[PDB]
């Protein structure tokens, strides 16, 4: 009568490694460009 | 869009505009800073000039001034149509002094990029103090000037 020892049908065993882990993101972002910059509401020359 | 287009076929014919500017605390709209500053970027190229008026004031004329409980934008608009019926009336109707389209130009304009004045308007209130007021010129000037009635 001894069976020896059945194993089970059929399991989980794909996800024996898995978590899952996450994936990253980092927003961030550049700086524009002000620096073309002059005023014209007045004098460069006219006051010397 | 249409101030460039006005530009290009009418040359040196004049261009006034009258706006709304937007509030300090207020919005109506989350973009608002983007599309005042977009327009300006082209309202710097192709305006004469522009006359400003800020809804957040005018609600605030209608609490103090006209004391009207609850201002809708007719009541707002109602207010606005003193600003412009005044604007045009040497244009409309014979006066001692005219003042034109060109005359605001050229005395409100230094320079073609500081061309952004405000409006104010006063009187604006009703008969509950317009029986006790004398309204003389001189009262209704200090009442344009007043940092409570811009």
């Amino acid at each position: 009568p001894d069976l020896k020892n059945v194993k089970s049908k059929i399991g989980s065993t794909e996800n024996l490694k898995h978590q899952p882990g996450g994936g990253k993101v980092q927003i961030i972002n550049k700086k524009l460009d002000l620096s073309n910059v002059q005023s014209k509401c007045g004098s460069k020359d006219n006051i010397k | 869009l249409l101030m460039e287009r006005l530009s290009v076929d009418y040359g040196k014919k004049s261009k006034l505009e009258f706006s709304i500017y937007p509030a300090p605390q207020v919005s109506t709209a989350v973009v608002e800073p983007y599309n005042s500053i977009l327009t300006t970027h082209t309202t710097l190229e192709h305006s004469d000039c522009a006359f400003m008026v800020d809804n957040e004031a005018i609600y605030d004329i209608c609490r103090r001034n006209l004391d009207i409980e609850r201002p809708t934008y007719t009541n707002l608009n109602r207010l606005i149509s003193q600003i412009v019926s005044s604007i045009t009336a040497s244009l409309r109707f014979d006066g001692a002094l005219n003042v034109d389209l060109t005359e605001f130009q050229t005395n409100l304009v230094p320079y073609p990029r500081i061309h952004f004045p405000l409006a104010t308007y006063a009187p604006v209130i009703s008969a509950e103090k317009a029986y006790h007021e004398q309204l003389s010129v001189a009262e209704i000037t200090n009442a344009c000037f007043e940092p409570a009635n811009q």
